[PDB]
């Protein structure tokens, strides 16, 4: 049987969010000059001629 | 009729090398100003008489809206 009063509830939320699917879009991204690009010991790469 | 055309055009030794030269001074002259609203590194310019074309590369993926303004 329907009780109207007890059949009525609060629903809670947050309000007005905004969701962003995408995560690497907003970063720009660069390369320093390959000729002078380094490894992980500090020592260069591509150096010898 | 004889008209005053004090230019340049072909049938003549120089006019290909030399209209490469202005074509590449121009677009070398005009890519100096897209400068003034994007970042970019040129790559590679090119420059064969009748077309040239120039590659040249962003610090982020492309858009339309960049495109469009680039064009205008």
């Amino acid at each position: 049987q329907f009780d109207f009063r007890a059949s009525m509830h609060m629903l809670t939320s947050n309000l007005t969010f905004t969701v962003y699917s995408d995560l690497l879009a907003f970063v720009s991204a660069d390369t320093v000059e390959p000729i002078n690009a380094v490894a992980f010991d500090n020592m260069r790469i591509m150096n010898e001629l | 009729k004889k008209i005053q055309y004090g230019a340049v055009a072909s049938g003549e030794k120089q006019t290909k090398a030399a209209n490469s030269i202005a074509n590449l001074a121009l677009i070398k002259t005009v890519l100096s100003r897209i400068s003034n609203k994007y970042s970019f590194a040129t790559k590679i310019i090119r420059v064969d008489g009748d077309d040239n074309y120039a590659v040249l590369q962003f610090n982020t993926e492309v858009t339309k809206q960049m495109v469009q303004d680039v064009s205008n």
